[PDB]
């Protein structure tokens, strides 16, 4: 996973993975990414943005 | 225009709040006869049961004081019996469930009526747990005052009716019962021979009608948590709470009728003022400042915790049980909850 | 709280002394009661701890 | 004489003007240390109930979702974040510590005249009402200051120039005025609004919808006042629905209390308004923090009494915690000076400082930031260790266990919280050597910590205990630290950190700390602290009812957050999952009953000084019970002061006759 | 003299009992005042009975004495305090005197002012709120519901909810038992909320 | 805690402290055991997950 922002910054976090990725403008930071079952996920921004 | 002030009425425009729920809604049930009826009945049993109570222990104390007390359950069963049977026990009984009857209608009735009079509109959180209770605050505060003084005349009659029993013959007015004895002081020594230096009673029973309905409300919704999250025994959280509230409201109430005791009971030093000046207002405040609690909490069990606690415990099971203690609750994001239900899904 | 104790005691050169235990604090001065009085209730509040600098 | 009356109230006029030259002098131009704490803890306890109504607010919207209190104005709630942050931290925890205390206290514990600048000490406290008024007031200050259905229609044209702009040239050029003049006129010195209603009129082919209120000029022209009252409040049109927006500008916002960049140093989302005040406020600040350590350290290392200049040991345990940290703040002020700066120069100047298409570095803020950040919140906690640390052998007749130890535990941790500013930063992306390096020493900060609460336990066995409010807010203290330390070494698990970072797990743990430990050291301290402050000695009814609600509510309203935090909630967010409902009441009950735990502490101060009575020392001038000797002159005087006392009431024989024979409600006698 | 200022004389001065023994007026500043020192037969006797064998103590026979009351903490003298502050500006030397007189001692005084402090967290959050009407006007005011179709029908859309409700769609919908009951009804040209609703009506347009 | 509230109370059994200062020299190395396996055990998981 390639994490980037287009304007701030923003953390893509998913609670049931226990995955926080902070998306900031002007970088491509790498992350592995290995979800070891078959489920739905969902997560909400955790960087005040706006 | 009729007098002095003026009552001015004026009319105002529409508003409306996008929530229609959690704040003040006054339920249907809540009217001066539906309240004062239950209120009256709550009050009138819990009564009955601390006078019979009350007597009971007296009677037992009184019998004890000439006798050994019971060695076993074998002599503790044949004292009990002895204690039923005895003459002065059957006419307490009679005397003190008239006294019953005229408290739990017009002090205990008058309690609850005006507690659910200003707190039956608060409603509570939805799937949540009702905050900003310091709304509530000031209703029972206001409703604790309010019905403060509704039990001094009838305390007064009753030791005006049993100090008159103890006199001979020709100082002995005679009063039947407890009931003719209300009737008539009135008209004998005058209404305010029920009022005077009642600042004591007047005090007690605002702290303990004021501590045990908030108290208990308080508590019967924030420990909610138990029985709505952990799975117990919804009835017996509430017992336990009941309990509470009852021996808070000992506690904070007892300390102020210890007035009675220093200011006329304590022996008086030869030749100096009294301690107080007769005055119990300022004994209150003496107790109030004092350094040591334990000096003016001694005989709390001995003499008031078992007069009172047991009545307070039940009137609070049986507000509870009659529904002078059950708020409304709804969904804000149903269909009266709120005005917006565009952002109730989305 | 001026003084906790006295004694008399002789001291070397044969001239009896009299020796008074002052009243102590836990590192506080704040906490000490400055006081002229045989009482012990603080009576006196100073403004200026150091009145002659 | 025929002005008897006249006379006695040209007595009342000369009273009263000299107590107003009495009340200038002492209390407002003077210089002593005292009296400027006292004024100090006043100002405090109004930024205190500032920062209460701040969490009020936060607490009411976050009771359940769908926003009912600020009812969607997400910016809105951002700011009142930001202010409640803010107004805690540099105005309500350091004005006690710093301000208060550290004056109030500093001269006893060092035997100084006054501070070294006394001048410094009365500027340092005049000086803060005006950045806590900055900072506390932006939730109801924004610069689109008008509500929705404010029809700013009826007030801009007036204001718009472009209008009459075709005059401007010809007041210059006169040449060819007339012939302007000779035009056609259309719209010259004049307004028209376009219809807002639809009429259906054949009778009319015009109608006029000018601003009721602008009808006549008649009245207008000697007004002095702006246009705004036409377009203020004149329609009773309103929508109430949360996804109607309430401020048109989405860029008038705050970024927090950490100033995360580039959302706080450019304008293209943070807009000019709150944010640019927050950024000159904190400078602000920062120059306040200057004139404050540097009063306060000189003062030591210049005015502090022989013997004491170099034995740190000796002071008592608040006086080595304030001045530790008045050197952590020495060395961290800058840098935020410096980072706080510079946002302001990109948000102005676009320095691009900030701005990575260009060389910026967006992190160089956060590590700028947070390199004071981390400090900072030692420098709150350190002082409130003092309290204990004296109160607990005071009351225990007892010295401290190992104070040389714990004076070593608190500095480690001062010097060492410089290279773990990096903890706040492990997802930002920073190279993993870094990040090693944050979490082994954060990890390791655990020990001296852990030093200090065994020190603490060992103070309270073997020991003479004099059980009083101020132990009882110590043992509240040691009970909440406990938890919130406990909760700070999991975060810096780094696994737990991923799932726990910008969650409520976090605000769980910094407010067990804060909210939690140190008011309650500071509550603590002001009990120890009553009679020398007021003069008088406290009331204990209201200081227990205070104590138990104050404890009860944090517990209540900090222990459901950790809940939430391990549910998966995020920080900042006024409108959430409906999942969260049963913890956030939860949590907005504690609040509220720590609310009623400071009403107490207020009726408390109020009661005391009604009852206004002199305070008694409870060593009877004896601390230390060193030797038998004096253990007996302790029991003696004590013995005596206690018969004294119950010289006013019954024995124990009369006493229990009277509640035995209490009972004069019978119905025969004769017997 | 004037007798009205003397308790004694005048009966209209209530006295405050739990002040008794403690006269303000009289004290010294410094204050140099005894009132405290051995006290003996209330409880140990002052006489010798160590070795008296037809003699023994009984402690539970206190006889009762004269309430000492907390000392009570002094109260400031407005003329004689300001007097005493007030120097000369340009006539008196900047200097501290010898005299441990000039201390300036601290005084209790009016404490009215306090009641404003007791009641601070009340003042401070009616004014924050109430006063300052934060954050809008209609969050504190008692919940009412609009009228029938207001302000507009996008808004309000009570006609069309209570056709879908009494349609056929609205009627399989509460049998499956995931849509509530209808909570309002719609009377001759007026919305009636049912009493189960727990809301309270909506207020009248005029 | 019980024996601190049963007997440490002037009442009770107060202690004559004739203690002046402190001698530990070595205490806060020995205590420090708990929290190092805390850290120890934060690591060793910390470190496996990833
Ligand atoms: C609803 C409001 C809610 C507000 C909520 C607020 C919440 C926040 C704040 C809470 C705390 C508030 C504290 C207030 C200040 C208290 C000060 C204090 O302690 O000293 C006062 C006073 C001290 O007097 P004192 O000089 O020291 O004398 C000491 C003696 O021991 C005792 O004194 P005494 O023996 O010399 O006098 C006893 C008093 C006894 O008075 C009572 O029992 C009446 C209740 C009020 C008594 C309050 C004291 C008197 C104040 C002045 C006059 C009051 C008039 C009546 C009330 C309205 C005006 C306030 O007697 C009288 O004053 C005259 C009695 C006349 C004979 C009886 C006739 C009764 C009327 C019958 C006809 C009309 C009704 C029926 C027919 C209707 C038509 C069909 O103490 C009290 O009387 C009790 C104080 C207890 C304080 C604890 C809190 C309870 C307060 C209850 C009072 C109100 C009761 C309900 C009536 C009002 C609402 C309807
Ligand atoms: C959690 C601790 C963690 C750290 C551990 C550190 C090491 C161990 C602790 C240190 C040693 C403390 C020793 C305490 C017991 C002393 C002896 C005794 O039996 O007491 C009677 C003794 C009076 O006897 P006396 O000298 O013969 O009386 C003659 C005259 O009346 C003169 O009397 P007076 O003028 O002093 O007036 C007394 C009057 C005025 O004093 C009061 O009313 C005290 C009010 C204190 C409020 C704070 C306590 C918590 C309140 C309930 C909150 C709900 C949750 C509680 C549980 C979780 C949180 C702890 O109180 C009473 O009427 C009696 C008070 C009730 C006595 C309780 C008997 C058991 C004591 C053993 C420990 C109990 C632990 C369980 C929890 C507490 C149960 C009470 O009372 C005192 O000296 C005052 C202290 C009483 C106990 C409270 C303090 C210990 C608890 C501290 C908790 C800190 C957190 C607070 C925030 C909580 C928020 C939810
Ligand atoms: C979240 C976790 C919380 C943990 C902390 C709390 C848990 C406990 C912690 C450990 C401390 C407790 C254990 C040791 C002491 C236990 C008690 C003891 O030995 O003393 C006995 C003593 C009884 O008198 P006595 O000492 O044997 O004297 C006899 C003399 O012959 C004649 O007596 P007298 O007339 O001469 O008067 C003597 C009276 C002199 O007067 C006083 O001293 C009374 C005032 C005491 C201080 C009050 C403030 C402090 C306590 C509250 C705050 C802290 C606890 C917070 C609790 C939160 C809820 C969990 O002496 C005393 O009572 C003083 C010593 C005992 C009380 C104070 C020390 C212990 C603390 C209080 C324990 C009871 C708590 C009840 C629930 C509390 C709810 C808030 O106390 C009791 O038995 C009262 C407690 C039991 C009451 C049960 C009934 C309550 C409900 C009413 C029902 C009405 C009838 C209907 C029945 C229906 C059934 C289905
Ligand atoms: C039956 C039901 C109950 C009905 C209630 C009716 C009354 C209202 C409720 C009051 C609370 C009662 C509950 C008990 C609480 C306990 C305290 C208490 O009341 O004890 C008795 C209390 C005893 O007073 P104390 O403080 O112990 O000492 C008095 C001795 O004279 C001291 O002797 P001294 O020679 O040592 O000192 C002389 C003078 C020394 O003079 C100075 O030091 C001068 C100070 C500088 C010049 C400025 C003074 C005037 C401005 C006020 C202060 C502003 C700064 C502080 C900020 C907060 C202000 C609240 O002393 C003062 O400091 C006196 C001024 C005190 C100012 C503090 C605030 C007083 C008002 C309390 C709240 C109630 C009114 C609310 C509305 C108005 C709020 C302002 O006596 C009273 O009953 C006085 C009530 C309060 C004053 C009257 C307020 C009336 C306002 C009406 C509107 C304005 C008209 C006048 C202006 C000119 C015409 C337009
Ligand atoms: C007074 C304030 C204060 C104090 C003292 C601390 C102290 C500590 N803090 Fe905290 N912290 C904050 C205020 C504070 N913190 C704030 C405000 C934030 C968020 C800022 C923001 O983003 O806005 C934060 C954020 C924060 C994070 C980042 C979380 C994240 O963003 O994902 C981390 C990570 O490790 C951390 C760790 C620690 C540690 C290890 C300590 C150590 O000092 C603690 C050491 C003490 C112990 C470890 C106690 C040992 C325990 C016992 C002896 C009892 C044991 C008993 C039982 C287990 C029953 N803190
Ligand atoms: C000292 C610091 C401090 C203190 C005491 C508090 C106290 C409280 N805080 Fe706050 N908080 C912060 C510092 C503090 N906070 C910080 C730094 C943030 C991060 C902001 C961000 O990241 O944007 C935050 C964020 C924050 C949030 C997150 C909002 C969101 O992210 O959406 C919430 C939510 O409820 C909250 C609630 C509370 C509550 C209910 C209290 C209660 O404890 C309040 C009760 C009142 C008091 C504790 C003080 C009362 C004062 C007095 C009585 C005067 C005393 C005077 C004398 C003794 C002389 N705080
Ligand atoms: C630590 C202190 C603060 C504690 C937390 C308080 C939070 C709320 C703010 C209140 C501040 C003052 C204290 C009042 C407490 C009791 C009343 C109360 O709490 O009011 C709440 C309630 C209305 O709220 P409610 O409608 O239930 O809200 C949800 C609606 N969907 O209203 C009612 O129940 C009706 C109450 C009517 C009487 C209120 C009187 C308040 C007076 C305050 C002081 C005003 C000072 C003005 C100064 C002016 C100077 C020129
Ligand atoms: C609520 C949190 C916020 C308030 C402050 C919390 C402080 C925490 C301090 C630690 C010690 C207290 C214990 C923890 C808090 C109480 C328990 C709790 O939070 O409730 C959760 C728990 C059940 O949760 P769970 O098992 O996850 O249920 C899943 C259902 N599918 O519930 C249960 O199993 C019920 C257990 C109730 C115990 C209450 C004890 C504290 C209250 C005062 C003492 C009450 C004494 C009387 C109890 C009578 C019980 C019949
Ligand atoms: Cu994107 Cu928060
Ligand atoms: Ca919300
Ligand atoms: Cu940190
Ligand atoms: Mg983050």
């Amino acid at each position: 996973l390639i994490t980037n922002s287009y304007d701030i910054v923003h953390s893509w976090f998913i609670p049931g993975l226990g995955i926080k990725l902070d998306c900031v403008p002007g970088r491509s930071t790498h992350h592995t990414f290995f979800i070891d079952n078959v489920g739905f996920y969902y997560g909400q921004c955790a960087e005040i943005c706006g | 225009m009729f007098f002095e002030l003026e009552d001015i009425k004026r009319r105002h425009s529409l508003y409306w709040d996008i929530y229609n729920v959690q704040g003040w809604v006054r339920r249907p049930d809540s009217t001066l006869y539906n309240n004062v009826k239950r209120g009256v009945t709550a009050g009138v049993v819990a009564s009955l049961v601390q006078e019979n109570i009350t007597a009971l222990v007296e009677n037992c104390k009184l019998l004890a004081t000439k006798y050994e007390k019971p060695q076993n359950l074998r002599q503790a069963a044949t004292f009990m019996k002895e204690v039923f049977k005895l003459e002065n026990y059957r006419k307490a009984v009679w005397n003190r469930s008239q006294y019953a009857l005229c408290i739990g209608t017009f002090d205990i009735g008058a309690r609850l009526a005006t507690f659910r009079w200003l707190n039956n509109g608060w409603q509570r959180v939805f799937a949540g747990f009702e905050f900003n209770f310091v709304r509530k605050i000031p209703t029972t505060m206001l409703a604790a005052l309010f019905t403060a003084p509704f039990s001094v005349p009838f305390e007064l009659a009753r030791m005006a009716y049993y100090g008159d029993k103890t006199f001979p013959k020709e100082l002995q007015r005679g009063y039947s019962s407890y009931l003719s004895a209300l009737a008539r002081i009135p008209f004998e020594e005058g209404p305010y021979f029920l009022f005077k230096n009642s600042f004591p009673l007047i005090i007690r029973n605002f702290f303990q009608t004021f501590t045990l309905f908030y108290t208990y409300d308080f508590l019967k919704d924030k420990a909610s948590f138990a029985w709505r999250v952990g799975e117990q025994n919804e009835y017996a959280c509430k017992m336990i709470i009941a309990g509470i509230s009852t021996y808070l409201a000992a506690v904070f109430s007892y300390p102020w009728m210890v007035t009675r005791e220093m200011v006329d009971f304590w022996p008086k030093v030869p030749g100096a003022p009294c301690t107080f000046n007769g005055n119990y207002r300022k004994a209150a405040v003496w107790i109030w400042y004092h350094e040591f609690s334990g000096n003016y909490f001694a005989g709390f069990f001995t003499k008031y915790f078992w007069k009172a606690s047991p009545g307070m415990f039940l009137t609070l099971m049986l507000a509870d049980k009659v529904g002078l203690f059950d708020q409304t609750t709804v969904d804000n994001f149903g269909g009266a909850g709120n005005n917006s239900w565009e952002d109730t899904f989305v | 709280q001026m003084f906790v104790a006295r004694q008399v005691v002789t001291n070397s050169k044969g001239e009896k002394v009299e020796v008074l235990w002052n009243a102590q604090c836990y590192e506080d001065i704040a906490q000490l009661n400055v006081g002229f009085a045989p009482v012990l209730e603080s009576v006196d509040y100073h403004w200026e701890i150091f009145l002659w600098a | 004489n025929y002005f008897y009356y006249l006379d006695r109230i040209k007595k009342l006029f000369t009273y009263l003007n000299d107590l107003r030259k009495h009340i200038l002098k002492k209390y407002v131009y003077t210089i002593n240390h005292k009296r400027i704490a006292i004024n100090y803890l006043y100002f405090s306890m109004v930024t205190g109930l500032s920062g209460a109504a701040l969490a009020t607010m936060i607490r009411l919207e976050l009771a359940h979702p769908g926003s009912p209190f600020f009812k969607g104005d997400s910016l809105r709630y951002l700011q009142v974040v930001t202010a409640h942050g803010l107004i805690m931290v540099f105005f309500v925890v350091v004005p006690i510590l710093f301000g208060g205390f550290a004056n109030f206290l500093i001269p006893y514990h060092v035997g100084s005249k006054d501070v070294a600048y006394p001048r410094l000490n009365s500027i340092g406290f005049w000086i803060q009402p005006c950045g806590y008024i900055l900072l506390a007031k932006i939730g109801f200050l924004r610069p689109q200051f008008w509500r929705y259905y404010d029809k700013t229609s009826f007030s801009f044209p007036f204001l718009e120039k472009m209008k009459y702009n075709q005059y401007k040239e010809y007041k210059n050029d006169y040449l060819f005025y007339l012939d302007f003049l000779k035009k056609e006129i259309t719209d010259d010195h004049s307004f028209f609004w376009k219809a807002r209603k639809v009429i259906k009129l054949p009778q009319y082919s015009v109608f006029s919808f000018v601003p009721l209120k602008l009808m006549m000029w008649k009245t207008m022209i000697n007004y002095p006042e702006s246009f705004w009252y036409a377009a203020s409040r004149v329609v009773q049109s309103r929508r109430k629905k949360v996804f109607v927006t309430k401020c048109s500008a989405r860029t008038l916002t705050t970024a927090g209390w950490t100033f995360i960049t580039p959302f706080s140093s450019n304008i293209k989302y943070t807009a000019v308004g709150s944010q640019d005040i927050l950024i000159l406020s904190v400078v602000f600040a920062g120059i306040s923090t200057t004139i404050s350590f540097t009063n306060l350290l000189i003062t030591r290392r210049t005015l502090a009494m022989p013997g004491l200049r170099h034995r740190r040991v000796l002071m008592p345990f608040v006086t080595i915690s304030i001045f530790l940290t008045l050197r952590m703040l020495a060395t961290i002020t800058p840098v935020l000076g410096a980072a706080v700066i510079m946002m302001a120069f990109d948000r102005h100047w676009q320095t691009t400082f900030f701005e990575y298409a260009y060389g910026g570095d967006p992190i160089l803020s956060q590590h700028l930031f947070w390199f004071f950040g981390h400090p900072e919140v030692y420098v709150l906690i350190i002082p409130t260790f003092g309290f204990i640390n004296m109160i607990v052998p005071h009351n225990n007749t007892r010295r401290v266990a190992s104070k040389h130890h714990m004076i070593w535990a608190i500095y480690v941790m001062a010097y060492m919280g410089y290279l773990v500013w990096g903890h706040h930063m492990y997802l930002v992306g920073l190279d993993h050597r870094s990040r090693t390096m944050y979490s082994t020493i954060t990890i390791m900060i655990s020990m001296p910590a852990t030093i200090k609460v065994v020190n603490w336990t060992l103070s309270l066995v073997n020991g003479a205990l004099k059980i009083d409010l101020p132990f009882l807010f110590s043992m509240s203290f040691l009970l909440l630290f406990l938890v919130a330390g406990f909760t700070g070494m999991w975060l810096s698990h780094v696994s737990l950190n991923v799932s726990m970072h910008d969650t409520f797990y976090v605000v769980a743990h910094f407010h067990i700390m804060l909210s939690g430990a140190a008011m309650t050291g500071i509550f603590s301290g002001i009990y120890y602290y009553f009679n020398a402050l007021f003069g008088v000695k406290y009331s204990r009814m209201f200081g227990y009812m205070h104590l138990i609600y104050y404890s009860g509510g944090q517990w209540v309203a900090f222990v459901p957050l950790f809940y939430l935090g391990f549910s998966g909630m995020p920080r900042r967010i006024h409108d959430y999952p409906v999942v969260f409902m049963g913890w956030h009441s939860m949590s907005t009950t504690g609040h509220f009953i720590t609310l009623v735990g400071i009403i107490f502490f207020f009726l408390m101060m109020f009661d005391s000084h009604i009852e206004r009575r002199a305070s008694t020392s409870t060593t009877l001038g004896l601390p230390r019970w060193y030797k038998r000797i004096s253990y007996y002159i302790f029991k003696i005087r004590y013995l005596q002061h206690t018969k004294s006392k119950m010289n006013g009431i019954p024995g124990s024989t009369v006493r229990l006759m009277l509640i035995n024979r209490h009972f004069v409600e019978y119905e025969v006698y004769e017997k | 003299y004037d007798w009205r200022d003397d308790p004694k004389v005048n009966k209209d001065i209530e006295e405050d009992i739990r002040d008794r023994g403690w006269h303000p007026e009289t004290y010294d500043f410094p204050y140099t005042k005894k009132h405290d020192d051995w006290v003996f037969d209330v409880t140990m006797p002052s006489q010798n009975y160590q070795t008296d064998l037809t003699v023994n103590i009984h402690p539970e026979n206190k006889k009762m004495h004269v309430m000492k009351q907390v000392m009570r903490q002094s109260y400031w003298d407005a003329e004689h305090d300001m007097a005493h502050e007030y120097d000369y500006e340009s006539e008196d030397l900047d200097f501290q005197c010898e005299s441990f007189k000039s201390q300036h001692f601290r005084k209790k005084g009016p404490i009215s002012q306090y009641l404003i402090l007791g009641l601070l967290p009340i003042l401070y959050f009616g004014t924050e709120f109430f006063y300052n009407h934060y954050p809008d006007e209609d969050y504190w005011r008692v919940a009412h519901p609009p009228p029938l179709d207001y302000p507009d029908t996008d808004d309000t859309d009570d006609t069309e909810t209570f056709k879908d409700y009494k349609s056929f769609t609205g009627r399989r919908m509460v049998d499956t038992g995931i849509v509530d009951p209808l909570w309002y009804d719609i009377r001759e040209g007026k919305k009636v909320y049912y009493d189960w609703a727990g809301v309270n009506q909506p207020m009248e347009d005029i | 805690i019980l024996k601190v509230a049963r007997f440490r109370v002037l009442k009770m059994r107060p202690k004559i402290s004739t203690s002046y200062r402190p001698h530990g020299k070595w205490g806060d190395f020995l205590a420090c055991i708990i929290p190092l396996i805390w850290c120890i055990n934060i690591l060793t998981n910390s470190n496996l997950i990833l």
